[PDB]
């Protein structure tokens, strides 16, 4: 079938699968981490109707299905949906069978390691990969932006890091770990469209309120002058058609939802924000490490695609940290696929060959052997 | 074991300079000089200055910046 | 590689590793004596991130390092670290073979012998020079001063001396060593901080005191009025950009650090001062030789720097000394480096070229040759 | 309201207030140190619910408020909190006047002066006592264990000391501290449940957390076989009720919360460990001190009620410690109060009564006056 013993990058952080092979500069497979179920009857007789849609298939028919994420907060919940996400990826969308390739999976740091050590026994048990690894989802994303020194927010769908990197070293003491993140914001636009007029409740529905936030959201700057500009004019009301008919029209709502993120409050999450969670973990490094982190943040996963984020985060930095320092936010606009890209880096170097997990070193010391070679 | 000193996927020289190229880590001439010294010095016809093994001794006309392969030639 | 026959002088007293060749003004390569060594797990794949950080390479990476001074009072605690050292020494900073030149070392009077006899067998084992020599810091530093009559204070980074010298006779029996000097101020001073609100507790934060030493006190020639005006006015509070952000300014912290050398019940420590042992250093010698030790008091090594050091040395040996006595405490600006530079002029001598402890003379009778052609 | 002129023994360490009476065994009013905030809008009118909630009345409402140490570290950060806390601890808790009793305060030593001298000011300008003294928390920790001959471990919530005392004479050179102490044990322990599945990330639950760690740890006397120990079987597998439902178990991390005590590289903090502490503050003594240091070590603060501590430390002192020396680890029982205890005892003394710093010798000196007439 295939004639090489590329790696295969397979990368679900929370939200969105991508997947591709190693030494490739855009992940093949894309498609939403969903699997469908009928809720409902069928009546034709003859269609075929199996019972199980996944990705991009679910929205397809997303009018009759019950959409459900199999991994919560990077925590996957359901293992045979997952196993169904993991089968359509290597042989529907991606083509190509696993036996005769290393798999170089991604997770988030502070993981209930039941996920980690899981996810290794259904990719050696189940799909019998030769080689397989753990990769953090942070260090991947600090691999596509070509530096070795930085500290990295990511912020995919259901986590975010802000894992600080010094030459090669990363500083596991530092780490973050916030559950506030882009599926959070999307139930919190949900509420605040249920507030303006248009109610959602479906999972349909709430994918549609997804495409909303992906569509027609920013960042506001200043959220004061901000707010007080939309509720003095109308020079912010945007119309989305929705599918199939009636328009909305966003005023206010198109900048209080990245503000959450920005200001856990709103939506009642004890939390100190992104932009404290960032001077929190550069304050918990050492003396002689800041400069460095505050000339490379990077800023380089999902859910930063907003305009302007970069200058509100910029913006309230330089308002935390002391004055004399050049807070240089990094956002490549090839972000929401570097944390692939990284997998694409660190699975095509030359020293990563004796780092693989690999059967017979994983039958030698069972499923636990991913807490002692990985990390 | 000249070849194999050169072509390794893991420990040879062009496994390492596409290492180098590969990544970016803000990569110069000497941190690559550096990687050879690290893991293609455990060679016996390999030779290189700062390592040691291969070879311990401080031999003239044997610069920095540079290394040496006992070619067939 | 070095068509030359030029002797090496490296000269690591305690604290700060300055080596060059023989009859040169500046020595050439100057870099601190740590030892880096990464205190926690590596991360980025593909960096090199060898497990050893020496010279002012440490400094470069010291927030993520365990620093460590492999010499201690002047006594060597780990021999492979200082093998290191001198590894780093000749081989890379210096960068020449050893193989083909004399060598100059330097210790401390009163040391423990195992020092200067496995010194020795390092020396000629490890690195096989073909001459060696056990040089005196403080006769060194009366080298460099272009007298042969005078007592010697240098007052290192662990040690001080005050060995005293008459045309060309040193006094053996008149000689002292005192283990107060730079690197217990710097803890004395980290814990006056400590007083004042500023915590320093990492050992690369240990180094940021030991910058804050060197370029922010001063003597205070009268420690009551001086104590009183710092206690009255902020005319003596200075502000120091620390790496990284915060500002610090200190008060009467700027000259109660150099106060603890000439007080030594600040630091608790039994002793009688520096002013003290220089005048015991006087009155152990015999009656005949006093106006010339005290004509050529020498303050010429380290940890001097302070300004006015010499007024209040001179203010307080002639509180001491009887009257009518010419107090002439030579303090030349080119101190920190007179005992390389005395290595250099003694390395420079015809004379001393049958000094030189040497091999086939080494192999003769072992590593206690030291202890009978050397001193 | 009190007809007597008792002293008020009120102590602070970092992280439970304790205060009472002079001359007492218990403390009187116990309760932690915390002002809570609610962090959303209030509903129903007519309720109270005052925009304040201290001491224990906060851990009844802990659900809906911002719980907030105002002391972090043994440093008092938000002084109008402290003030509250105080303003409870006399008013509501012990329920005395401030005005008709001396005050007995603690604090950890090399603290920043501005602590000390804000803490008398506030004291005297709004408490209005007639006396008020600063005590050190170690010292008093040595006057419960009724010697007066020892090095003091105690080991709070923010703070360790290892202060070593001989025949009444305290070694303020060979003092030590470091900031490693219990609650940086509560953010481990929380991290590495985080890591066995339990996430917890509310202050509320960071409380739930250290509930968990005063009930169910200790302190693995061979941290290398209880380590192979617990990844052998489930004899240590225990299960603890949270609030409201779901029960945890714990294994390995029942144990490795407070060797991060004992080892201060799982946390990343750069330190040597408390028995390293211990060790190097005898070692700063003199050389006659040291058998009755290694006779009468104290062992009697908070954070040390895991049970076999006193066995780990002796047993590791005496790996440190060369041989014939009698190593005993004095664990009293009655430690988490001892130093309340010592400030009965020290409060209760017929030689203390002209040690006050008292009105109008606090007005004729300014707040200064505490580092002339206390220590
Ligand atoms: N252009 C965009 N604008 C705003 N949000 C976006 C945009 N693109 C993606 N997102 C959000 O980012 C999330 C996916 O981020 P990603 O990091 O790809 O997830 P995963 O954790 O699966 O990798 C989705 O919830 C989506 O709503
Ligand atoms: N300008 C300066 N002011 C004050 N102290 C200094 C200054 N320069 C160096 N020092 C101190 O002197 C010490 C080094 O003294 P030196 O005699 O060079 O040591 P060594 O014994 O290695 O020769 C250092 O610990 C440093 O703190
Ligand atoms: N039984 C126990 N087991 C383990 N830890 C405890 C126990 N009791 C108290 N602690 C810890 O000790 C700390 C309080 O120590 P203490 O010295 O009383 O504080 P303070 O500095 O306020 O006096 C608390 O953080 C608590 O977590
Ligand atoms: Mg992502
Ligand atoms: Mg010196
Ligand atoms: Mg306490």
């Amino acid at each position: 079938d295939e004639d090489e013993t590329t790696a295969l990058v397979c990368d679900n952080g929370s939200g969105l699968v991508k997947a591709g092979f190693a030494g490739d500069d855009a992940p093949r497979a894309v498609f939403p981490s969903i699997v469908g179920r009928p809720r409902h009857q069928g009546v034709m007789v003859g269609m075929g109707q199996k019972d199980s849609y996944v990705g991009d298939e679910a929205q397809s028919k997303r009018g009759i299905l019950t959409l459900k994420y199999p991994i919560e907060h990077g925590i996957i919940t359901n293992w045979d949906d997952m196993e169904k996400i993991w089968h359509h990826t290597f042989y529907n969308e991606l083509r190509v069978a696993p036996e005769e390739h290393p798999t170089l999976l991604t997770e988030a740091p502070l993981n209930p390691k039941a996920n980690r050590e899981k996810m290794t026994q259904i990719m050696f048990e189940t799909f019998n990969v030769p080689a397989m690894y753990v990769a953090i989802q942070a260090v991947l994303s600090l691999y596509a932006s070509g530096r070795t020194t930085g500290i990295v927010l990511d912020s995919g769908d259901g986590v975010t890091h802000n894992v600080p990197i010094y030459e090669g070293y990363a500083l596991p003491h530092a780490i973050m770990r916030l559950d506030l993140a882009g599926r959070d914001l999307t139930d919190y636009l949900m509420k605040i469209l249920t507030e303006r007029g248009y109610s959602f409740v479906t999972t349909a529905e709430r994918e549609i309120v997804r495409d909303i936030k992906e569509k027609l959201c920013y960042v506001a700057l200043d959220f004061e002058n901000e707010m007080a500009t939309a509720a003095s004019s109308s020079s912010l009301e945007k119309s989305y058609e929705l599918p199939d008919g009636q328009v909305i029209t966003i005023g206010n709502e198109r900048f209080r939802c990245p503000e959450t993120l920005f200001q856990p409050s709103f939506i009642g999450m004890e939390s100190a924000g992104i932009h404290e969670t960032t001077y929190n973990s550069i304050m918990k490094c050492d003396i002689d490490i800041r400069k460095d982190l505050y000339a490379n943040n990077v800023m380089s996963g999902g859910t930063t695609m907003y305009p302007g984020i970069a200058d509100r985060m910029q913006k309230e930095i330089t308002a935390l940290a002391p004055s004399t320092m050049k807070i240089k936010i990094i956002a490549p606009p090839e972000r929401k696929y570097s944390v692939w890209i990284g997998g694409s880096i660190l699975a095509s170097l030359s020293t990563f060959q004796q780092m693989w997990i690999t059967k017979q070193e994983y039958d030698e010391a069972g499923p636990s052997i991913v807490h002692r070679k990985c990390f | 074991i000249i070849c194999d000193l050169i072509e390794n996927n893991t420990n040879g020289i062009l496994a390492m300079l596409d290492e180098e190229c590969l990544r970016p880590g803000t990569v110069t001439d000497e941190t690559f000089l550096e990687k050879l010294n690290q893991v293609c010095a455990t060679h016996q016809h390999f030779e290189s200055r700062m390592s040691k093994c291969s070879r311990f001794l401080n031999d003239t006309t044997l610069p920095h910046s540079c290394f040496r392969i006992q070619h067939y030639a």
